[PDB]
RNA sequence: CCUACGCCGGCAGGCGCGGGUAACCCGUUGAACCCCAUUCGUGAUGGGGAUCGGGGAUUGCAAUUAUUCCCCAUGAACGA
């Protein structure tokens, strides 16, 4: 479920 | 008057503890000379 | 022989004190009186009901003690051991509107003189009622 | 949605005085100290890209340096890359972060996720 | 003292057992959401006397602690002695206790994990939040 | 008609002044009783129990402190007291009882008549104080 | 384990402070407090109380120690 | 006259050993009004004899770290166990101080002999100065270890702790310690 | 910039008003423990306050990764 938005980094925060 | 003598006392001694007097005195000229350079 | 406030144990004064400001019963009562501490190096709430009559009667002696201490004396004066934490304890001092306010309430009794020094000492009537006070608790010390 | 008892509609429509009282204690301290002319014009280029979107579409993401920026409720509903050092994250600004800054959402380093010991 | 008669050996107070026996000033603190000088200023404008305990009170006495409790603006709790000044929704001067204390901490951890705020995903993980110098702790709990 | 002596411990000083009075001991203005460390009472009372009060007869005695802690003041008015009884009968009275109670206070405890030969001494770098210095470590 | 002393009086409780306390050489808050399972509270306050009982005597007298003695 | 805390008297207390008898002065003129006394005796040797002996258990009783400069505690301890052990027993307890002082010391002690290595002891004969200290300290760490947590006040725990040692119980910790070392004394020689 | 004094702040702080370019004015540098009374009573408890959730006020261009201080609530480990 990761935000079309942000960047792979964020969603490594994820 | 009494109660004056023996403040007056009561301060030699806090002085000779410190200690001395003119040292003190010495300090104090020393001091004064210094502000007025100031001036 | 006119007794002296220093002569007599203080915090029996101090108690005595309290009794007479409660038998008094005028006085202008502020509304924080059941909220606040001290300052704030203190913890819990003090656990007497009566608590401000107690400080404005030791207030009024630490007047007595010395002329020449504002409310900035007041806060100094009650002072304490702020514990920080695990960090270690400090000096921290008192609260500036509880001490200026219990000045302010005892000054509505003329017992609180506002000079031209600057701080506020006694009132002749102050030093007439503490001697008074002082000779009951003298007679309460030398004759029980 | 509802913030301090005031909605987005009601929030949108109130004015910039009245918004400081509605914040935190370093919300309502930096709008004390009033904005810089850089947010300004951050926020000048924000309503210009949030105006010239089809009615359709959201708006084009600005990107931004920027992280001491509070989110005002007025971004609402745009797009803004928030640089964390090497990366602009994309953020959609929600209306449930209206207290807080920009900073907090592009996470500048990179988890810790540990190895194993060599020579100690 | 005195042998209270009716003395309530268990106290249910808002799906809490408090050991009764305990000082009253001392066993409103056992519930979550009340400390010791909450309940203080509580008692002082609840006008219990500290000397008593906790199950030696009458339930009007109770039932007006409750009262106060729950009414902290109408009683002269005024709005720094409450657990939550203002909150997200409404922003109301309001006291929270236990079960709507770990319902609103809960809330707020919802709410900032679907934020995607930098403060959400260390309470999704379950991390230091307020920027410590773990260079030589994280010990116990760590696994 | 007065004698004007003192007591000395580290920081504490003790000023004595005495005369021919009634009996009368204050200090600033308080009695013996006082003073809060109220123990070491017994220790403030040590020149009257020691000597009786039939030989603090006719004598004025003002005692004003300054500065130390509170157990080195009232060292420092046991001090002040004693020497100041003992100075008094030297100068007035004469020299047989002032060295009859010299023999008593000092065979009971020199410490009553002589000061304190040591004070908190000042510092040489290296530590945090004199004496002990600070700690390193190996490996 | 639990050192949860009663807190308030009993019959039995009452039964022995009344009682058993004037008989013992030595009066203590801590004493009296440890014999029969009850806290220095209550003992402190129940010995107050032996003072207003006037049964016995009250020797030392601080904060945190205050000495009662058997009489006679 | 001079009496302990205005009322205790000192002309009614008797040394039993004559091989300690000069090593504890409470007698004659080394009774004062407090254990209080705030001079040097440890100027150089032997100079902590002739201090009284009041004024040891004083001052080996801020052993502890936290209580290390708090000696009005320490006196006000000092007061309490002596006023506990004047209700429990009703003699003099100076008495009762110097016969558990004389009861409790180690009367032969052993001591390392050899290279660090060779751990064979070789039991000796006690010094009376450090049987004096070593008596002192036991009763001291007997009154700690057993009022760390108790309802008990410290003074009322160094009572009854020196009540039991001067008539050599089997409860005195000092009286145990005493037979411990005493029968390390048997196993060594 | 060290502050006294007064006023307004439940607490951090503001506002007015001097001295002090300095043994002077802060300064008598009015401290902490300590003490005397109160409450607690040997258990994770009111010890320990960490770990956090709401706020509030200063420092500053800039506090989000909590600058610092304050006010509730949270109360883990820790039994020498």
């Amino acid at each position: 479920k990761v935000p079309k938005g942000t960047s792979s980094y964020q969603a490594e925060w994820i | 008057a009494a109660a004056a003598a023996a403040a007056a006392a009561a301060a030699a001694a806090a002085a000779a503890a410190a200690a001395a007097a003119a040292a003190a005195a010495a300090a104090a000229a020393a001091a004064a000379a210094a502000a007025a350079a100031a001036a | 022989p006119g007794v002296t406030v220093k002569d007599v144990n203080q915090q029996e004064f101090v108690r005595a004190l309290a009794a007479f400001l409660k038998k008094s019963g005028k006085l202008k009562v502020p509304e924080w009186v059941d909220t606040v501490k001290l300052a704030k190096h203190k913890e819990l709430a003090p656990y007497d009901e009566n608590w401000f009559y107690t400080r404005a009667a030791s207030t009024a002696r630490h007047l007595y003690l010395r002329g020449g201490a504002g409310v900035g004396s007041m806060t100094k004066i009650y002072g304490g051991r702020q514990r920080n934490g695990v960090m270690p304890s400090h000096f921290s001092r008192g609260s500036k509107s509880v001490a200026r306010r219990v000045l302010q309430a005892l000054e509505g009794l003329k017992m609180v003189e506002k000079d031209q020094d600057g701080g506020r000492k006694l009132t002749p009537q102050g030093q007439r009622d503490l001697d008074r006070i002082a000779g009951q608790v003298a007679a309460a010390n030398k004759k029980h | 949605f509802t913030y301090r008892g005031v909605d987005l509609d009601q929030l949108l429509d109130m004015s910039y005085e009245q918004l400081m009282q509605l914040y935190s204690a370093r919300q309502r301290r930096r709008l004390n100290r009033g904005l810089r002319r850089k947010q300004h014009s951050l926020l000048k280029r924000l309503r210009k890209a949030k105006k010239e979107a089809p009615p359709m579409e959201k708006p084009e993401v600005v990107k931004t340096h920027l992280r001491d920026m509070i989110i005002l409720p007025e971004m609402v509903g745009s797009m803004v890359g928030v640089y964390n050092g090497k990366t602009f994250n994309q953020v959609e600004i929600k209306p449930e972060m209206i207290g807080h800054y920009l900073g907090e959402f592009s996470i500048t380093y990179k988890p810790v996720k540990h190895g194993r010991p060599g020579i100690g | 003292l005195v042998i209270p008669e009716k003395f309530q050996h268990i106290l249910r107070v808002l799906n809490t057992n408090i050991d009764g026996r305990r000082k009253i000033a001392f066993a409103i603190t056992a519930i979550k959401g009340v400390g010791r000088r909450y309940a203080h200023v509580v008692l002082r404008k609840a006008d219990i006397d500290l000397t008593k305990r906790a199950g030696e009170l009458t339930e009007d006495e109770v039932e007006r602690v409750i009262t106060i409790m729950q009414n902290p603006r109408q009683y002269k709790i005024p709005d720094w002695f409450l657990n939550r000044q203002k909150d997200v929704k409404d922003g109301k001067y309001s006291q929270v206790l236990a079960n709507g204390l770990d319902n609103k901490l809960r809330e707020d951890l919802e709410r900032l994990k679907k934020i995607r705020a930098h403060r959400g995903l260390r309470h999704f993980w379950g991390l230091r939040v307020r920027g410590q110098h773990t260079k030589t702790t994280g010990r116990r709990g760590r696994t | 008609q007065s004698v004007q002596v003192f007591g000395r411990k580290k920081t504490a000083t003790a000023v004595a002044h005495c005369k021919r009075g009634n009996g009368l001991i204050k200090v600033n203005g308080r009695p013996l009783e006082m003073i809060e460390p109220r123990t070491l009472q017994y220790k403030l009372l040590e020149p009257v129990l020691l000597l009786g009060k039939e030989r603090f007869a006719g004598v004025d005695i003002r005692v004003r402190v300054k500065g130390g802690g509170h157990v080195a003041q009232i060292y420092a008015i046991r001090q002040s007291i004693s020497k100041a009884l003992v100075a008094y009968y030297q100068k007035y009275v004469d020299e047989a009882s002032k060295k009859e109670i010299k023999d008593i206070l000092i065979q009971y405890d020199r410490t009553l008549l002589v000061a304190d030969p040591r004070r908190c001494e000042s510092k040489k770098f290296g530590g945090p104080g004199a004496r002990a210095r600070y700690q390193k470590s190996y490996r | 384990d639990k050192l949860n002393n009663l807190v308030l009086f009993d019959k039995a409780t009452y039964d022995k402070l009344c009682k058993e306390v004037p008989n013992y050489k030595l009066i203590t808050p801590a004493v009296v407090s440890e014999r029969l399972k009850i806290r220095g509270s209550l003992a402190r306050a129940a010995l107050q109380e032996l003072l207003s009982k006037g049964l016995i005597k009250l020797v030392s007298k601080h904060r945190a120690q205050v000495i009662y003695t058997r009489n006679t | 006259d001079i009496k302990l805390f205005g009322k205790w008297s000192t002309d009614d207390v008797q040394i039993n050993d004559i091989s300690l008898q000069d090593y504890i002065a409470v007698k004659e003129k080394y009774a004062k009004y407090l254990p209080h006394s705030a001079g040097r005796y440890a100027a150089k040797r032997f100079r902590k004899a002739q201090c009284p002996i009041v004024e040891r258990l004083t001052n080996s009783m801020m052993m502890h770290g936290r209580n290390n400069g708090k000696k009005l505690m320490t006196v006000r301890i000092v007061k309490h166990a002596f006023e506990i052990i004047h209700l429990l027993t009703g003699e003099n307890p100076l008495q009762v101080l110097v016969n558990a002082i004389i009861n409790s010391g180690p009367r032969e002690d052993s001591t390392r002999i050899g290279r660090a290595g060779t751990v064979r002891r070789q039991a000796v004969d006690v010094s009376p100065l450090r049987r004096v200290n070593q008596a002192i300290w036991l009763l001291c760490t007997g009154a700690r270890e057993a009022a760390f947590r108790n309802i008990k006040t410290i003074a009322e725990c160094l009572a009854d702790e020196l009540i039991n040692a001067a008539k050599g119980s089997s409860n005195s910790y000092a009286i145990k310690k005493k037979d411990e070392l005493e029968r390390v004394a048997k196993s060594n020689r």
